[PDB]
């Protein structure tokens, strides 16, 4: 209902008369809770790491505090 | 439009010792006074959480411990430094098992590798558990709301912990303990 | 017309009851809502207004019972901004940000987002922009945020001095983006083409003290200048590699392991690494010593578990340690009371709190809530730890009320015609209820001559009269009613070990012996090693 | 520790305590089981109040609402002094009967609001306050005495205003809402099995993961077992 | 020592009143019977200590060395004056002085006393 | 038309459970539903009788 932006109230209704007049050649609002119960079963990626300036791009710690995968 | 302003960091990795093992759980308590048995070290070390025991060298005046969670063997490293047992300030750290311990000892005398291997992991998702919570003893048919403790160890069988059963069984050994405890049964 | 076809409709009557049957599942509501939205749905100013005042309760009785969820509380605003109030459209953000205590980054964003359009007069469009910064300017997402602020100030601000101003303060917070402000601060850096343009950075004393360089240097200023730019894109180096540590540290352990931001329902279940790293980004969050950061990331944490009482106990905890607050923390436990399912600590840990806050009238008055909650029986209630917190403090304070009855000053503690009759209702219940020998052995604790007499007759007779089964079959019964006689201060060794040997032991029947044995063996081999063999025979 | 003779000293070493501060409003609320005790001891404080600085306002549904406004502060010093000890006395001393008497070994404490607009040790303000737009302080353990030092040091510094005429009536509205919440919280304490959650798609939905969660801890016991020995 | 202070605490509700209660306080230390064995049960070491000056003395302490990562104290860089507890409307006044850092060498210097190998592996 | 319902002042035996007027909590519900819906509970109140 909000992130969507197609389907909101202040902007939903101006989307419908932004779209082109597509001439020749989704996500819905009603979505509940009761899809996706438990977000996590291997679905989710996890969150991108923070990016980094190329040119002080050697400013990083070389070596991380703990052995990932 | 070749090279970008920004890109995501690299890092290298910190070569595997049970110091930067993320899922290190076992406690190396050093400095023991070794008048002490194990079961007073577990009393000691059985309030941070559920116990999965290793063992207690013999002569060797160190010990270590081992639990199921993380989040338990910090809360007792941090939970108890310096704090004298039988009179001697206990130094106690990060520590391997038994039998990672014999793979190092066949090494140090022949001074080799030392390749370390991570304890294994609890491949997570799991909702039904929380961290840091012991079962104090042992049909259960529940809600399973979120409020509860669903799941839980025993000191190796998964039960589901009823949460009205829990407290007063503990309260129970608890006020057993003490009688026990003050005539010299239970130390 | 559509309002009244709406309500003859079945679907209608099956949604609303279900919802009126099933409160807290939040699968009815949504339902509920999603569909008289969709019956509505030329929601414009033309619709009739019954059907938009059951829209609108349908709404702000929704949000009542679930007062942590951001996209409700923007998608209501957006229905009434739509509807052509702005008044309501404010009021209920003020709404949906006072449930979260002025921190939640989502209601700020999407608020001030609001708030650029349809408020004029510059300044308290900025003082908006003030007030969220001291709250959620911290969170470690914060910088699209910034991003917003930084936006309102190059468009409506000719002087550029507020820029610097705040781009400076973002450079050192520790945002999951700081690249991306460090680009803009090294640009305008850039950008500057006059001595003059360095005083908007730092004051005229701090660049000719601490790097050395003149604003009123007098010559060939190019080169002079370029030195100027290496000199300041140094120390900005400096700053970007403090803060870009602190960055990759949170997000390389903490950040990077929580996959769930939000609130989802009363009936999510969240992973036990989950769990983990809460705790444990909690405590380094308490580590930092930032209060601002720290309450944020309580209450960041606090919205993707807010039932558990798990992070509701520590926010106390912290809060009546670290900060030394008190009132703060039996706040922090009473608005746990609401959200948290479980309520047994959190409701021991408030008697706690109000007994050392000195309200008495307040604990009191609680206790004759949570007993009115059962409607004065909390004796037959199936969970005991509600019925025990609650009565040894509704203890405590009978003590207070009411002068000691009995010799040698001891108050009457759990012996009193209103609680007695409660502890003698617990017990007549026999299997059926939980606690039993835990409310026993506290029976044992008076240690005196008019107390033994009193506990003795009055319940380990009776008990023997009736002759229930349950208690008589129990080794804990016979060992705590030898463990009463035997720390009496009245009576002498003598009439004490003749008494509970004579008297006590003869009344167990033989067939209960092999339960009763055990227990009441402990007792004897502890404290009569001399009668232990009389103990054998009986037996 | 009498109240009088410690007024007196308040007014001789306060530096002019005996203006009144503009757009000035303090409200304490207290609750007391016996009417008849209280309303006699309120009764024997509007004799120098004169009414219109101190007003009671009572909430039936005992809980009464005091209001104290446009104070100077050395009548905030007096009352408050009152009022925290009498409301300790029932507990303490209830043999003393004595208002203005503070009887001996009995130390201060409680909390009172303030707006939220104020402009500024033994009072400390809160974090997390309950009520939205007001803003409560705690008063820790301490004697008459000390309090009168305390606060009299502590109305000094602040200095607020411009606050609207009917803002108690807010107040109100706002803290019989929130202990609202927490008795309607109360209430749905035993009814958590069944009654508005739904439980049987919540078990229906829950189990089966349940059950797979405790399969993969009854595999992470072995797996551990494989890696100690 | 949790067995203690559960069973005192419920000893105590039980068998004592508020008159006892508050005057048992010094309130020199923070110690009261219904509250402190709750604050001070997991803890052993705890002190209820009231001080000021453990914020000037702070960073230098090792947990700040180490708080994400316990038993390993890695020294971090620090802005030395912060800038972050001060709101954008109060900085306006005055031009902010230059960051003063700390702890800046240290960054990849992050050290280990290991118990473990030396006391029991060596012996 | 429509009937203000509040089940958990209904289920905790207060006396406001229902009213004509909006108040913050309570779910609107179809007024001849009413007796309808307290069936539902009842079994709920049968089990704490």
């Amino acid at each position: 209902k909000v992130f969507v932006d197609a389907n909101r109230f202040d902007i939903g209704d101006l989307v419908k008369a932004s779209k082109l007049p597509q001439r020749a050649n989704s996500r819905s609002r009603d979505e509940t809770c009761e899809s996706n119960p438990f977000p996590r079963l291997n679905n989710p990626k996890k969150l991108e790491p923070p990016k980094i300036l190329s040119q002080w791009s050697n400013t990083i710690p070389k070596t991380s505090i703990f052995y990932s995968v | 439009n070749h090279m970008s302003q920004f890109i995501y960091p690299v890092q290298q990795q910190p070569s595997l010792n049970h110091f930067t093992d993320p899922n290190n759980t076992t406690v190396f308590i050093g400095g023991l006074s070794s008048l002490v048995t194990e079961d007073e070290l577990r009393a000691y070390f059985q309030p941070f959480g559920t116990i999965v025991y290793v063992k207690i060298p013999v002569g060797k005046c160190c010990g270590f411990v081992q639990y199921v969670d993380r989040l338990s063997a910090e809360a007792a490293i941090a939970g108890m430094q310096g704090f004298p047992i039988a009179n001697s300030r206990v130094r106690l750290s990060w520590g391997r098992s038994a039998k990672q311990t014999a793979l190092l000892q066949q090494a140090m005398l022949s001074n080799s590798l030392q390749v370390q291997q991570q304890q294994p992991g609890l491949q997570q998702p799991n909702y039904g558990y929380i961290p840091s919570s012991t079962c104090e003893a042992p049909n259960v048919s529940s809600t399973m709301l979120p409020g509860c403790q669903i799941l839980n160890y025993s000191n190796g069988q998964q039960v589901i912990m009823q949460g009205s059963e829990a407290v007063v069984n503990s309260t129970n050994a608890m006020l057993n303990r003490l009688e026990q405890g003050s005539n010299g049964f239970m130390f | 017309d559509k309002y009244t076809a709406l309500i003859h409709d079945e679907n209608f009557s099956t949604l609303t009851l279900n919802v009126s049957r099933y409160p807290k599942s939040l699968a009815y509501w949504e339902k509920l809502l999603n569909y008289i939205v969709k019956a509505s749905a030329p929601i414009c100013k033309s619709t009739e207004p019954q059907l938009l005042k059951l829209i609108r309760c349908t709404y702000s009785s929704m949000l009542n019972e679930f007062p942590y969820l951001e996209n409700y509380y923007i998608d209501f605003a957006l229905l009434e901004y739509k509807l052509g109030n702005v008044s309501m459209s404010h009021k209920i953000f003020q709404r949906g940000l006072q449930a979260f205590n002025q921190r939640s980054l989502l209601l700020w964003t999407s608020y001030l987002k609001f708030c650029n359009n349809v408020i004029s007069h510059q300044k308290q469009l900025f003082k908006k922009y003030e007030t969220a910064e001291e709250y959620v300017g911290l969170h470690f997402f914060s910088g699209e945020f910034w991003d917003l602020y930084l936006e309102q100030i190059s468009s409506r601000c000719t002087s550029s001095k507020k820029y610097w101003n705040v781009l400076r303060k973002i450079l050192e917070i520790p945002l999951h983006s700081f690249s991306k402000f460090y680009a803009l601060w090294l640009q305008r850096i850039d950008d500057i083409m006059d001595l003059k343009q360095l005083s908007q950075l730092t004051s005229k004393d701090e660049l000719l003290k601490k790097l050395k360089i003149d604003i009123n240097y007098s010559g060939r200023k190019g080169p002079y200048l370029q030195d100027a730019k290496k000199k300041l894109k140094k120390i900005t180096k400096e700053m970007y590699m403090v803060v870009q540590y602190q960055v990759l540290e949170i997000y390389s352990i903490f950040e990077s392991k929580i996959y769930i931001n939000y609130y989802t329902s009363p009936e999510t279940l969240v992973s036990s690494d989950e769990i983990e790293t809460w705790i444990k980004y909690l405590d380094y969050t308490i580590t930092l010593q930032t209060d601002s950061l720290t309450h944020l990331n309580f209450q960041r944490a606090l919205l993707p578990l807010a039932h558990y009482d798990l992070v509701w106990i520590k926010y106390s905890k912290w809060l009546i340690n670290s900060k030394n607050d008190l009132l703060g923390a039996k706040n922090v436990l009473l608005m746990g009371l609401k959200f948290s399912l479980k309520k047994t600590e959190i409701i021991k840990l408030l008697y706690s709190v109000i007994c050392k806050l000195n309200e008495y009238v307040l604990l009191r008055n609680l206790l004759e809530k949570i007993e009115s909650s059962y409607s004065d029986n909390v004796e037959n209630v199936d969970d005991f730890e509600i019925f025990w917190d609650y009565l040894q403090f509704k203890t405590f304070c009978q003590n207070s009320l009411y002068s000691s009855r009995y010799s040698d000053s001891q108050s009457n503690g759990l012996l009193n015609k209103e609680l007695f009759d409660k502890v003698w209702k617990r017990l007549s219940c026999k299997e059926k209820k939980s606690g039993q020998e835990i409310l026993l052995n506290n029976l044992v604790q008076f240690y005196s001559k008019d107390t033994v007499e009193f506990v003795e007759k009055n319940i380990f007779q009776k008990i023997i009269e009736f002759g229930w089964e349950y208690y008589l079959q129990n080794g804990m019964f016979w060992n705590c009613y030898c463990r009463l006689i035997y720390f009496d201060t009245s009576r002498s060794y003598l009439d004490k070990r003749q008494y509970i040997v004579r008297k006590i032991w003869p009344q167990i029947d033989k067939k209960f012996a092999q339960s009763v044995l055990p227990s009441l063996t402990e007792f004897c081999e502890s404290y009569f090693p001399e009668e232990m063999d009389t103990l054998e025979e009986m037996f | 520790f009498d109240i009088w003779k410690n007024l007196d000293r308040i007014r001789s070493t306060k530096k002019n305590a005996g203006q009144f501060i503009k757009g000035s409003l303090l409200i304490l609320p207290m609750r007391t089981e016996d009417k008849q005790q209280f309303d006699e001891c309120m009764d024997e404080l509007h004799k120098y109040i004169s009414k219109d600085i101190l007003r009671c306002y009572p909430q039936k549904e005992m809980l009464f609402y005091i209001v104290l406004k446009d104070f100077n502060i050395l009548d905030s010093c007096f009352v408050l002094s009152v009022l925290l000890a009498f409301q300790k006395r029932l507990w303490m001393a209830p043999s003393e009967k004595s208002y203005f008497r503070v009887p001996k070994n009995i130390n201060l404490t409680g909390s009172f609001y303030l707006p939220k607009n104020i402009e500024t040790s033994s009072i400390v303000e809160v974090g997390f306050n309950v009520v939205p737009d007001f803003q409560q302080f705690q008063v820790k353990a301490c004697h008459v005495s000390k309090f009168m030092n305390e606060l009299s040091n502590f109305f000094s510094q602040v200095e607020f205003g411009k606050c609207e005429a009917n803002v108690i009536n807010y107040f109100k509205r706002e803290y019989n809402r929130t202990y609202s919440q927490i008795s309607l919280a109360l209430y749905e304490l035993p009814l958590i099995g069944d009654g508005l959650f739904d439980i049987k798609s919540y078990i229906s939905k829950t189990r089966p993961i349940i059950e797979t969660s405790k399969a993969q801890m009854i595999k992470h016991i072995s797996e551990m077992k494989a890696y100690n020995e | 020592m949790n067995d203690i202070l559960t069973d005192y605490k419920t000893f105590y509700l039980t068998h004592s009143n508020i008159v006892t209660y508050e005057s048992s306080i010094i309130d020199s230390n923070t110690f009261d019977p219904i509250l402190y064995p709750e604050l001070k049960m997991s803890n052993p070491k705890y002190d209820p200590v009231l001080n000021t000056t453990a914020n000037v003395d702070w960073h230098k302490k090792t947990e700040w060395k180490e708080a994400g990562h316990i038993g390993i104290t890695t020294e971090r860089p620090q802005i030395s004056n912060s800038i972050i507890e001060c709101n954008s409307g109060t900085l306006i006044q005055k031009p902010i002085s230059l960051p003063n850092f700390r702890n800046l060498e240290k960054i990849n210097q992050v050290k280990i006393n290991d118990l473990y190998t030396e006391e029991f592996l060596k012996e | 038309d429509i009937v203000f319902v509040s089940p958990q002042l209904y289920l905790s035996s207060q006396e406001g459970w229902k009213s004509d007027s909006a108040k913050s909590g309570f779910i609107p519900i179809l007024k001849n539903d009413l007796q309808r819906f307290q069936d539902s509970l009842k079994h709920i109140v049968d089990a704490r009788n």
